[PDB]
RNA sequence: GGGAUGGCUUGUGGCGGCCAAGCGUUCAUAGCGACGUCGCUUUGAUCCUUCGAUGUCGGCUCUUCCUAUCAUACCGAAGCAGAAUUCGGUAAGCGUUGGAUUGUACCCACUAAUAGGGAACGAGCUGGGUUUAGACCGUCGUGAGACAGGUUAGUUUUACCCUACUGAUGAACUCGUCGCAAUGGUAAUUCAGCUUAGUACGAGAGGAACCGCUGAUUCAGAUAAUUGGUUUUUGCGGUUGUCCGACCGGGCAGUGCCGCGAAGCUACCAUCUGCUGGAUAAUGGCUGAACGCCUCUAAGUCAGAAUCCAUGCCAG
RNA sequence: ACGAGAUUCCCACUGUCCCUAUCUACUAUCUAGCGAAACCACAGCCAAGGGAACGGGCUUGGCAAAAUCAGCGGGGAAAGA
RNA sequence: UGGAAGUCGGAAUCCGCUAAGGACUGUGUAACAACUCACCUGCCGAAUGUACUAGCCCUGAAAAUGGAUGGCGCUCAAGCGU
């Protein structure tokens, strides 16, 4: 019997992934990306444009 | 094919033997009367002629006293056309032949009186009466003797006389593409409780002893086969299972056991001149 | 062809090497000793074992003569251990039987007494033309 | 398919298209393989590899000499009738190893206690018994000759004639390394015997048959399986 | 089924050659449970009469 | 000298060592790969193991045996109520892996996610994110500005924190469960712009996932305890009155080294191990609000997936539910996290779609037969207390 | 090796035809083919090597249980499958007679 | 009182005679000798030639390693039409079974296959070698007794110590929540059926393969909806003897016994699940020198095994 | 006939086994009290080498983090050995 | 020899034209035919071929816990010869 880690079986399964089960996945995370949506739809330095500083180690001490 | 068939067979029983025959000078041969040619070792007679022939194979007919009279002379006749060949009732209290057998080897032992002691060693099937022949020989239950085979698993000396010794061996079967196991069974080469299915050679054993002796032993009558026989045996004698059962197995087991301990009277007839 | 009949589901086997069986046709035999089950895998220290419609190597413990010297092929029909089919049904029959076919699934006999299961109906189809109860 | 089948479809459809031109190439490549093969191959394989490709060699070096060399003895002259022909009586082998008696013997442990009784020797070289022999009884065997160790031919050759004849053994005469080895007839090397010559047709001055004659042992018979003799002709 | 994706892709239409009086019934889920009770048990062509 | 009888190991050594989980709540070890191309959208949600019950399913499944016939399968229960966003990680890559670099949480933290914080919440002030939120009321909101602005310009990695509404569940515990779930799809300016409008609001489990997908269930088994090398390896047992134990292995070493090796089977823990199922078929989303969302379009008894009695040990299930073909490591009342598939699938089984014609709502707590109170009452008639 | 020499003898014997079982029309189109005193021949010399070779492992056999050192069974050993191979090597004409055949 | 050969070994015989490349040898023309060859060691037979335990091996449970590969994966050659194969190569990832026979190691069947070894054989348990004291027979000895031997019954009985292993806590850095992943382990395996197709191939008998689909064997990880099992639920009922005067309600018979019995635990005796990228070995090549032909190799480079390394997976 | 003598088989019978699962009591566990002994040069992680086919200490490397609890029988230790 | 034309076999293997060509080195045919090799000539352009000797390197046989030029590591050496 051909491995699970077989080159043959391999090829196979990209050439389904690509071709059989890539649409229905693509069509369902399209809907449930629209359902999200759904529910989330419904100075630089004072202004926080600027991103500055926050409010062992990797060199000697020195 | 059960290994019990292949029983008598083994390279240990075989080194036994060709160890009996090469400290032997005299092999005593011993043949049961109801059988004489199929208990007859010429794969051992071959031997004998080809590699060891100074070594002097005389025929012992054991067991006359289950057959016919007349049939074991013509036994004996048809024997000593070929080898020197006693006849033998091979027991302690009553035995016969026995001094015959004595003059024979004291004559074998003149023939090799330069040799300090003579060496006689006994081959046979199975259950032919090796070892109750060297007893009846000594005087003295020297050797285990029991009716069912293989009791002699290795080989041993007995003094006769100080310059006459006794050798036992194990029962041996020569390897036969003929030979079946019933064949086998019915020569005693087997013990009967190993084997399975034993009532397929009770046909065998209908067809070898007559109507009338199984009628006088068993005191039943008006079977019209083998397996008729074994029911109506099994309820008189009261061998019945669980539920009312006739238990054909243990009686055609008893009456194998009955057809090779001599129980029941059977011979084979000696060939017409 | 091995004897193997493809495409059974799982089921529980409850006829392992050593049990004695019924014979449920005319073949003459009565009884059959199971010794091995084809298709069985390799294990340390399991028997094999078998269950309805599988197929197993057989002797005659009780029949005809002529049948007692012989190892004979044979198919499972009923067993008393209770297994599950595939519509969540749990069922059993009264006894352990089955019938002596050839290595190529056609049967010895005739006729069978008494019904067979449906996986052995459906796996070989002599036993389907031969069976008057299919349960 | 019947009798030359594929070559009928060889005829009728021919090979494939590039069988001619891959052969050429895997036989161009053949060297490179070769020599791929004498440096890369490991073991056992590499062994027997190097053995025929030496065979190999030679078989051709010789067919080279024969196709150059296809367009091309006694130091005194003596007549036909004395050719191929050949004072100290001397045997083949006048010396050959001595044996120990733990090499000739070893202890035979014989009792039921956890302490052994051990007077039986065992001869483990090869023996002649002898004729009609019989085995002593086993209280009073000290000297166990073995029966898978009981030889009676061996494979004697004739110097002069060339000839090697498988010949019965009369007796052990002597065996040099002990005169009770000779007893027991031990077949060693170097031993003599005397062996039946009758096949031989070896005849005296008026016409008596010469049929005892003494051999010596040339080979191990214990190492080799065999007695290989030389006749003392 | 070679057209649509071969032998065990295929997905078989059963209800396709199913003759009934409205062409348009032929792809309704037939009920059989209603209130632990079974519904082809009441199925009856007199069930007008004998309500 | 060699086994002369050969034989497979017990047990497997890829579920080393068999020791307690380091925490209750299932580990996502991986999230799916991130293709920008996709819409955004979540991967991982969480949910209340509530039980098991019975279905009949009208099997579409060409090549099979039993095609265009009917299954009985067992399938789990999740209680699952709505998810509640209440963070926003940010993640960059390192020549050390990724490291989170910032953590960006809602202005109004609930009491449920409050109570994970503390291990006596009775006894505390509840100070918890007090002065965190009032960054959102200073120079309005500039430090959140600053660091949804971090994220969107570093971070290539990006994870909402989404905390589970436990009031909701049956369950005593009032300590809620809080995780990061991976925004994949879009961009990073994108992920942030989702998480921002995603905070303070309830994620449902329909949003997430979607019938006939198959998914990966993630928990911590059911314990057992100290448990010897016979049940917790499978080994065979050792005869009749074998001296010291026959539930035991015989040699735990014959060989050298002069050691016990860490291939040995012996006695320890067993259960309570995290682990991470893959390929479960998601049967119904249940709706909470429907009042027989376990009624198929065959059964037409209005009946919710509860049992008669509750579920044994949970109690009812009143939220959004998902039925799992099959069995899901864990226990009832246990935390279950639910993870997109890792790769694209490659069964026809993931692309079949089911049709259910019944689902079992007896009673677990016996041998029930009636799937409602009125089929029972119907069944046996008036009792005597009905008069009384 | 005595083992592996008799399985392949027999595996030679057991699947060339047999003369004197086949049909006289059969028989005789091999004795038209093939001198059926060649073929006859050549099968027998392929059986006497088989069984010559189980008598030379026999005695081996028994000679390596009274051997006495690794040395002496070594000798042995090497002498067995020697005499073995000697006798393989004197059946180079049958068996590729016997290939041409099959 | 004293003790308790080893960088061995493996696949190809010995003896005796020829032949011969060569080594030696020119004041002696001897002697060794690779590759070979020749003699000794039944017309498919016979089954009427089994040839000496002083040296001891087996078995259960369980783990790992080697390749000297039985099967599975890939490849080369063969009258290899197809099917089934045979020989050889890379490869230890993954498997390699169930029984019979003790008057003393081979048979039978299933299977893809039933490959070979090491870690002992240079104080775990249990059957033989094997042997304290009892007893019998056989041989030997005048005898006590011994043995060529055969038979029967028969006393060693840790763990709480250190280390190793399997699990479980833990000080110091305020407590807690959410994480990353260095490193360690790592997992799947084989067969069958449908279609291809009664097609290629074939005189006929017969009879494939790729893509696609569905199951099953062994292994692993879980789980209790269902079905069996389990009952101190002493939950309910029945029943024997005795005792509380009888009924009721109870005690005792260490759970009196029996029937059913939720829950819990459980079972290939039940159910579910087991996933993908890169680089390669043998080989097959492209371009092209060495070497004016040629060449898969030297520079460069394509493909290719269940192999290798990682992801998925477990610990942290 | 008799036998706690040795052996083979048949029926019945069953967890001996396939193939293990579950329950009860007393332990083991934890606590209060009480409380030894065997044994002990010093100590206790491995790999290779250490001619006297011995290594726990030496050489060269792998490495190596307090204090602990329950089991465990590989090693050490342990048999009036 | 049914057929055998150099090329299924056995034995011989010569002469002529020659620049050179075997009573033929292989492929091929039922046999022929055809192709090719040995050999020769035309183009070219200056060094080659064979067999040995001495160095270094590969193979020249290996089992079974993970390990050893002492360890790292070393390639116009940190290897070898002076
Ligand atoms: N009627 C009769 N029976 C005899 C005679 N001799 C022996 N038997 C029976 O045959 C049986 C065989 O006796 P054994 O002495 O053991 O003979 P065996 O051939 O040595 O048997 P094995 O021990 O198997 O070799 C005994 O049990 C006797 O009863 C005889 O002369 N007459
Ligand atoms: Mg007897
Ligand atoms: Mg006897």
């Amino acid at each position: 019997a051909k491995s699970a880690r077989a080159s043959r079986i391999k090829e196979n399964h990209q050439r389904f992934k690509k071709n059989i089960a890539g649409p229905v996945e693509a069509a369902r995370l399209e809907r449930l990306s629209a359902k999200l949506m759904a529910i989330a739809q419904a100075s630089g330095v004072k202004s926080g444009k600027s991103i500055g500083r926050k409010d062992s180690s990797i060199v000697f001490p020195m | 094919k059960e290994a019990i068939f292949n029983k008598g067979t083994s390279k240990r029983i075989w080194n036994e033997l060709y160890k009996v025959i090469d400290s032997s000078d005299v092999i005593l041969h011993v043949l049961d009367a109801r059988d004489p040619l199929g208990t007859r070792c010429r794969h051992v007679e071959k031997y004998l002629a080809a590699e060891a022939p100074h070594k002097h194979l005389v025929f012992v007919l054991n067991k006359i006293d289950l057959v016919p009279s007349s049939q074991a002379a013509a036994w004996i006749r048809i024997l000593q056309k070929d080898h020197p060949t006693c006849a033998m009732r091979a027991s302690i209290t009553n035995p016969f032949g026995r001094g015959s057998l004595i003059d024979l080897l004291r004559q074998f032992s003149v023939l090799h009186k330069d040799r300090k002691q003579i060496s006689v060693g006994l081959i046979g099937y199975p259950n032919v009466g090796k070892s109750s022949i060297i007893n009846a020989l000594r005087g003295k239950a020297v050797a285990k003797v029991a009716p069912i085979p293989g009791e002699t698993k290795v080989w041993q000396y007995v003094t006769l006389m100080k310059r006459i010794y006794l050798i036992d061996c194990p029962g041996i079967v020569p390897p036969n593409q003929h030979d079946t196991p019933e064949d086998l069974l019915l020569r005693g080469v087997v013990r009967v409780e190993n084997v399975e299915h034993p009532e397929q050679y009770i046909p065998a054993v209908l067809r070898k002893v007559k109507q009338h002796h199984m009628e006088r032993t068993y005191e039943l009558r008006g079977w019209k086969d083998h397996i008729e026989f074994l029911e109506m045996l099994a309820r008189k004698s009261g061998r019945l299972l669980k539920g009312g059962e006739p238990d054909v197995d243990g009686v055609a087991k008893q009456v194998l056991n009955d057809f090779m301990r001599g129980k029941i009277p059977w011979f084979t007839p000696a060939p017409e001149p | 062809k091995r004897g193997a009949p493809g495409g059974k589901l799982k089921m529980t086997l409850g006829l392992p090497v050593g049990a004695i069986m019924n014979c449920a046709d005319n073949s003459g035999a009565r009884n059959l000793y199971i010794i091995a089950v084809k298709g069985a895998g390799a294990r340390l220290n399991r028997l094999p074992a078998g269950g309805v419609g599988d197929m197993v190597m057989a002797t005659v413990k009780k029949g005809k003569p002529e049948l007692r010297k012989k190892v004979h092929p044979a198919v499972i029909v009923r067993q008393a251990k209770p297994w599950k089919r595939f519509d969540g049904v749990f069922l059993y029959f009264e006894d352990n039987a089955g019938v002596i076919v050839n290595p190529k699934g056609e049967m010895k006999g005739s006729a069978i007494t008494g019904p067979v299961g449906k996986e052995a109906a459906e796996l070989w189809p002599r036993i389907a033309s031969n069976a008057g109860v299919v349960m | 398919p019947q009798n030359e089948y594929i070559e009928r479809h060889r005829k009728l459809h021919g090979r494939r298209l590039d069988a001619e031109e891959r052969a050429r190439k895997k036989a161009a490549r053949e060297g490179h393989k070769n020599s791929e093969n004498a440096q890369n191959l490991r073991g056992l394989r590499a062994k027997l590899y190097a053995k025929q490709r030496h065979a190999q060699k030679i078989q051709m070096r010789k067919a080279i000499k024969q196709h150059e060399e296809r367009n091309v003895e006694p130091s005194d002259p003596i007549p036909s009738y004395l050719l191929d022909r050949a004072a100290r009586f001397s045997v083949p082998i006048p010396k050959v190893r001595g044996i120990s008696e733990e090499e000739m013997f070893k202890v035979v442990k014989t009792g039921k206690k956890t302490h052994k009784k051990g007077w039986k020797r065992i001869v483990t070289k090869p023996t002649f018994v002898g004729p009609d022999f019989t085995r002593r009884p086993v209280k009073y065997e000290r000297f166990i000759r073995p029966m898978g160790l009981r030889y009676k031919k061996a494979n004697v050759t004739h110097p002069t004639l060339n000839v090697t004849v498988q010949l019965p053994i009369l007796s052990v005469k002597k065996n040099p390394s002990n005169p009770l080895y000779t007893q027991l007839g031990v077949l060693t090397k170097g031993t003599i015997i005397e062996v039946n010559v009758s096949d031989l047709g070896i005849v005296t001055a008026s016409g008596k048959i010469a049929w005892g004659r003494y051999a010596q042992i040339t080979n191990n018979p214990e190492n080799d399986g065999c007695v290989n003799a030389v006749l003392l002709v | 089924e070679e057209a649509n994706g071969g032998a065990g892709v295929f997905n078989v239409d059963l209800r396709k050659d199913w003759i009934l009086e409205n062409p348009e019934w032929k792809y309704d889920k037939i009920p059989e449970i209603f209130d632990g009770k079974n519904v082809y048990d009441y199925i009856d062509p007199d069930i007008d009469a004998k309500l | 000298s060699h086994r002369k009888y050969e034989a497979p190991r017990h047990g497997s050594l890829a579920f080393l060592p068999r020791k307690r989980a380091a925490r209750h709540r299932g580990r996502v070890k991986s999230f799916p790969k991130d293709d920008p191309k996709k819409p955004v959208h979540l991967t991982a949600a969480m949910g209340y193991k509530a039980g098991m019950t019975t279905i009949v399913r009208d099997l579409d499944r060409p090549g099979a045996k039993a095609h265009k016939k009917e299954v009985v399968e067992a399938v789990t229960i999740i209680d699952c109520p709505p998810m509640v966003v209440v963070g926003l990680v940010g993640y960059i890559e390192t020549p050390r892996g990724l490291r989170s670099l910032t953590t960006v949480w809602a202005e109004h933290l609930s009491d449920e996610v409050k109570r994970r914080f503390y291990k006596n919440w009775y006894k505390s002030k509840k100070k918890a994110f007090t002065k965190y939120a009032k960054k959102y009321a200073e120079n309005n909101g500039a430090s959140i500005t600053r660091e949804l602005e971090r994220i969107k310009k570093y971070c290539t990695v990006v994870r909402v924190l989404a905390h589970t509404q436990i009031r909701k569940t049956p369950l005593k515990q009032k300590k809620a469960h809080l995780m990061e779930i991976q925004i994949n799809g879009g961009s990073v300016a994108d992920k942030v712009e989702f998480g921002r409008s995603l905070f303070e609001k309830p994620v449902t489990i329909d949003t997430i996932f979607e019938k006939d997908e198959m998914i990966d269930v993630i928990a911590v088994t059911k314990g057992h305890g100290f448990v010897g090398v016979t049940a917790r390896w499978g080994t065979k047992k050792l005869p009749r009155k074998t001296h010291k134990g026959l539930r035991k292995v015989a040699c735990i070493g014959a060989w050298h080294p002069s050691h016990v090796q860490w291939t040995v089977a012996r006695a320890g823990q067993m259960g309570y191990h995290h682990r991470t199922s893959v390929n479960h078929k998601i049967y119904r989303i249940g709706k909470g609000d429907d009042e027989a969302n376990a009624s198929t379009e065959t059964d037409l008894t209005k009946k919710k997936i509860t049992p008669m009695g509750g579920f044994v040990r949970y109690g009812e299930v009143n939220n959004d539910y998902v039925m799992i073909k099959g069995s899901v490591p864990g226990v009832k009342k246990r935390i279950m996290t639910l993870r997109k598939s890792l790769f694209t699938h490659t069964s026809r089984k993931a692309l079949e779609k089911v049709e259910l014609k019944w689902i079992d709502t007896s009673s677990e707590f016996g041998h029930g037969a009636f799937q409602t109170a009125a089929e029972k009452k119907q069944f046996m008639g008036t009792l005597k207390k009905d008069l009384q | 090796t005595q083992e592996t020499c008799s399985e392949k003898f027999g595996a030679i014997i057991s699947s060339f035809p047999v003369l004197s079982d086949q049909h006289p029309f059969h028989r005789d189109l091999m004795n038209i083919l093939y001198d059926a005193d060649h073929f006859k021949v050549a099968l027998g010399q392929i059986s006497t090597a088989k069984n010559l070779i189980e008598t030379i492992s026999r005695d081996y056999v028994r000679l390596l249980k009274y051997a006495q050192s690794l040395y002496q069974c070594k000798q042995l050993k090497r002498a067995a499958l020697g005499r073995m191979a000697t006798l393989i090597k004197r059946l180079k004409d049958p068996l590729i007679y016997l290939d041409q055949v099959r």
